[PDB]
C-alpha cells in the first residue's frame, strides 16, 4: 500500500497569514494522480486541488499545489475565514487507493463576545412530563465560555448538557447550546430559572433569566 | 450535471447486513467506475473498491475482500454497496464516487449515507418549538429555533422554511442523554422586528425511523 | 549548430507496443540520417532488434513501452550540411480502463477523444502507427468493454463504421490489435472517450 503521511494534523493561524501542509508518499506518485481534496462537517469531500496543482473550479487562486516523487504540498497564500476545514491528500496511482489523516485548520480571529438567549420549556413538552430550558451563547471566539445553571439562585450540577458548533466558515465564530433538563415535577418546584455566561469579550458575566409561567 | 444521490441513513443489529445505494444521472453509467468510500466517525477517509458497470468487473481494497459486495442496476443507473456480518466497526459515513476516462481523480461525490451498527432499537425524535420572546432579544435580534429531542440512531437533518432560510442557521452537533438517546437543537436569528409577519417552520428528518416533521416556531407574550 | 525543435504536445501511451517516427518535413523529405536518444545526447537508442526498446528505420519502438520510460526523448536529424534536433516528451501509463480505473490515462488529450455525428453514417479510427516490421492483425472493438456486434456496425480496416449514429452512441470505447513483431505477438489496446458533441 502506498502509505500518505499527512502533517501537520492541526494548523492554526490568523487572516491573511500563510499556510502550509504537506504530504509524503512512502512510494513515488505520479504528479498527475497526486490530488487533495477540502471537507467541511457533515459535507462530502470537494475536490481541491489536483494532478498536484491544477485548481478545481471554485477554487481561489490563493491556493496552489506543488510536489514531486515523494513530497507534495498544499499551501494557502492569504488565508480567509472559508478556509477553515480539513485537508486530505491523495493517490490514484496504484491500488489500493489511500489518503493522508488530514489536516485540520482553524482559523484565528479577534475576540468576540456571545450573544445570549435563553429559551423556556414549550407547553408542549411540558405536557409530556419534562422540561428542557435552552441557553444560547451565539457567534462568540474563542471556545472557552463557562455556562452555569441557577434555579431560585441555586447553583445547579449533574443536569445540564453542553454543544458547541463548528467554526463559523464566514467570521470563524463558535456557538453553544446550554440545555438544562428537568421532570416537569421538578421544573414546577422553582421560580427563576437563569444562565450565566462568562467569556473572554465580556467585561462582566452575562445573566438571562426568566420567572417560570411567564 | 453529474449527480450522485445516496440512501438514507440506516441502523442495523451486529451480524446482519446492509445494503447502500448509489443513483446515478448526468452521464453516461456504463462508461464509468464508480468507487465507494468510508469514512469512520472522527477519522478520515478510506477507499473500499471500485466497480465499472459496462463490463461489471469489481476491484477491492482487500482490507473489505470479505465485507463488501458492489453491484449495479443498469436499467436504474443505480450502484449498490452491500456490507455482511457487520460489526461497530463499520459504523460509518459511505461515500459513492464516480470517475471517467482520463480523469483519475474524484470530483463528484454523493451526500453520504450514515450506517450505525447497534442492538439498540431506532426511535424518531420528538420536536418542540424554541419560541422567540423578550428573553431572545439582542439589539434589534431574536433568536429562535427547535428542540430536536430522545432519537436514535443519528443523524437528524433539520432545514428551515424548506431550504429557503439558511443564513445564520446554527444546527448543533447531538450529544447523548444518559438514555442513549440523542438530542439536537437548531437555531436561528432573525429581525425582531418582522416576528409578527414573517413565518418560521423548522423541517426534521429523521430517516431511520421514517420521521418527517414541519414544526412552525411562533412568537410568545 | 544544431537547431533544436520542441513537439507541442506530450503524446500518451498505455504500457504495451509503442511506437513514434522521427518526422519532419521537409527536411525528412530530403537525404538524411535519424538517430534518436533516450536522455542522452551522446550515446545513440540501440539498433538491437531483441531490444525492448531500439530505432527500427526512422522509428523508435518499445515492446513494450514500460513504467520508468517515460520522459524528453530527442532524434537528432543529420543531413549534408544541415542538423536538427527534434524534442518529443514520450509518456507511459500503466494500466488499461476496462481492467480498473487506477494508474490509467492521465489526461484525455485529443487523441483519445473522437466524435460520432448524430443521425449519420459516422466512424471511429483505431490509430496504431508502427514501423513496417510490426505487422497489424485485424481489429477488434469494443464499446463500455463488450466486444461490439450489430448490424449497425462493420469492420472497415482500420475504422469501425457506425451507420445511422444514434444518441446511445456515445461512451467509452476500445480498439484491439495482434502486433506481429519479429515471430512474436504483442497485444495493442486503445482507449477512446466518444460523444456527439
Ligand atoms: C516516417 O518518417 C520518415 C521520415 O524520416 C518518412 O520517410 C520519408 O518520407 C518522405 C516523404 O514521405 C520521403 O521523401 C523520404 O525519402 C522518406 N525517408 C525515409 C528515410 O524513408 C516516412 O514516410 C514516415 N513513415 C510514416 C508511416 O509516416
Ligand atoms: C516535456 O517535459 C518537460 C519536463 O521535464 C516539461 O518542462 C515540458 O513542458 C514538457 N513538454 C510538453 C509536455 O509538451
Ligand atoms: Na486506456
Amino acid at each position: 500500500q502506498i502509505v500518505l503521511t499527512q502533517s501537520p494534523g492541526t494548523l492554526s493561524l490568523s487572516p491573511g497569514e500563510r499556510a502550509t501542509m504537506t504530504c509524503t508518499a512512502s512510494s513515488s506518485v505520479s504528479s498527475s494522480y497526486f490530488h487533495w481534496y477540502q471537507q467541511k462537517p457533515g459535507q462530502a469531500p470537494r475536490l481541491w486541488i489536483y494532478r498536484t496543482s491544477r485548481l478545481a473550479s471554485g477554487v481561489p487562486d490563493r491556493f496552489s499545489g506543488s510536489g514531486s516523487g515523494t513530497d507534495f504540498t498544499l499551501t494557502i497564500s492569504r488565508l480567509e475565514p472559508e478556509d477553515a476545514a480539513t485537508y486530505y491528500c491523495h493517490q490514484f496511482h496504484r491500488s489500493p487507493l489511500t489518503f493522508g489523516a488530514g489536516t485540520k485548520l482553524e482559523i484565528k480571529r479577534t475576540v468576540a463576545a456571545p450573544s445570549v438567549f435563553i429559551f423556556p420549556p414549550s407547553d408542549e413538552q411540558l405536557k409530556s412530563g419534562t422540561a428542557s430550558v435552552v441557553c444560547l451563547l451565539n457567534n462568540f471566539y474563542p471556545r472557552e465560555a463557562k455556562v452555569q445553571w441557577k434555579v431560585d439562585n441555586a447553583l445547579q450540577s449533574g443536569n445540564s448538557q453542553e454543544s458547541v458548533t463548528e467554526q463559523d466558515s464566514k467570521d470563524s465564530t463558535y456557538s453553544l447550546s446550554s440545555t438544562l433538563t428537568l421532570s416537569k415535577a421538578d421544573y414546577e418546584k422553582h421560580k427563576v430559572y437563569a444562565c450565566e455566561v462568562t467569556h473572554q469579550g465580556l467585561s462582566s458575566p452575562v445573566t438571562k433569566s426568566f420567572n417560570r409561567g411567564e | 450535471q453529474v449527480q450522485l444521490v445516496q440512501s438514507g441513513a440506516e441502523v442495523k443489529k451486529p451480524g446482519a447486513s446492509v445494503k447502500v445505494s448509489c443513483k446515478a444521472s448526468g452521464y453516461s453509467f456504463t462508461s464509468s467506475w464508480i468507487h465507494w468510500v468510508k469514512q469512520a466517525p472522527g477519522q478520515g477517509l478510506e477507499w473500499m473498491g471500485e466497480i465499472n458497470p459496462g463490463n461489471v468487473r469489481t476491484n477491492y481494497n482487500e482490507n473489505f475482500r470479505n465485507k463488501v459486495t458492489m453491484t449495479v442496476d443498469t436499467s436504474i443507473s443505480t450502484a449498490y454497496m452491500e456490507l455482511s456480518r457487520l460489526r461497530s466497526d463499520d459504523t460509518a459515513v459511505y461515500y459513492c464516487t464516480v470517475v471517467f476516462y482520463g480523469e483519475p481523480y474524484f470530483p463528484y461525490w454523493g451526500q453520504g449515507t450514515l450506517v450505525t451498527v447497534s442492538s439498540a432499537s431506532t426511535k424518531g425524535p420528538s420536536v418542540f418549538p424554541l419560541a422567540p420572546s423578550s428573553k431572545s432579544t439582542s439589539g434589534g435580534t431574536a433568536a429562535l429555533g427547535c428542540l430536536v429531542k430522545d432519537y436514535f440512531p443519528e443523524p437528524v437533518t433539520v432545514s428551515w422554511n424548506s431550504g429557503a432560510l439558511t443564513s445564520g442557521v446554527h444546527t448543533f452537533p447531538a450529544v447523548l442523554q444518559s438514555s442513549g438517546l440523542y438530542s439536537l437543537s437548531s437555531v436561528v436569528t432573525v429581525p425582531s422586528s418582522s416576528l409578527g409577519t414573517q413565518t418560521y417552520i423548522c423541517n426534521v428528518n429523521h430517516k431511520p425511523s421514517n420521521t418527517k416533521v414541519d414544526k412552525r416556531v411562533e412568537p410568545k407574550s | 549548430g544544431c537547431k533544436d525543435i520542441f513537439m507541442k504536445n506530450e503524446i500518451l501511451s498505455a504500457s504495451q507496443p509503442f511506437a513514434f517516427n522521427c518526422t519532419f518535413p521537409p527536411i525528412t523529405s530530403g537525404e538524411v540520417s535519424v538517430t534518436w536518444y533516450k536522455n542522452s545526447s551522446k550515446i545513440p537508442v540501440s539498433k538491437i532488434i531483441q531490444s525492448r526498446i531500439h530505432q527500427d528505420e526512422t522509428w523508435i519502438l518499445f515492446l513494450p513501452m514500460e513504467w520508468g520510460d517515460s520522459g524528453v526523448y530527442q532524434c537528432v536529424i543529420k543531413g549534408r550540411d544541415s542538423c536538427h534536433r527534434i524534442h518529443v516528451n514520450l509518456t507511459v501509463f500503466e494500466k488499461h480502463w476496462c481492467d480498473t480505473s487506477i494508474g490509467g490515462l492521465p489526461n484525455l488529450s485529443d487523441e483519445y477523444k473522437q466524435i460520432l455525428h448524430l443521425g449519420k453514417d459516422d466512424s471511429l479510427t483505431c490509430h496504431l502507427h508502427f514501423p513496417k516490421s510490426c505487422v497489424l492483425g485485424p481489429i477488434k472493438w469494443y464499446k463500455d468493454c463488450n466486444e461490439i456486434k450489430g448490424e449497425r456496425f462493420t469492420v472497415l480496416e482500420t475504422r469501425l463504421l457506425v451507420s445511422n449514429v444514434s444518441a446511445e452512441d456515445r461512451g467509452n470505447y476500445a480498439c484491439q490489435a495482434i502486433l506481429t513483431h519479429s515471430g512474436k505477438q504483442y497485444e495493442v489496446l486503445n482507449g477512446i472517450t466518444v460523444s456527439h458533441h
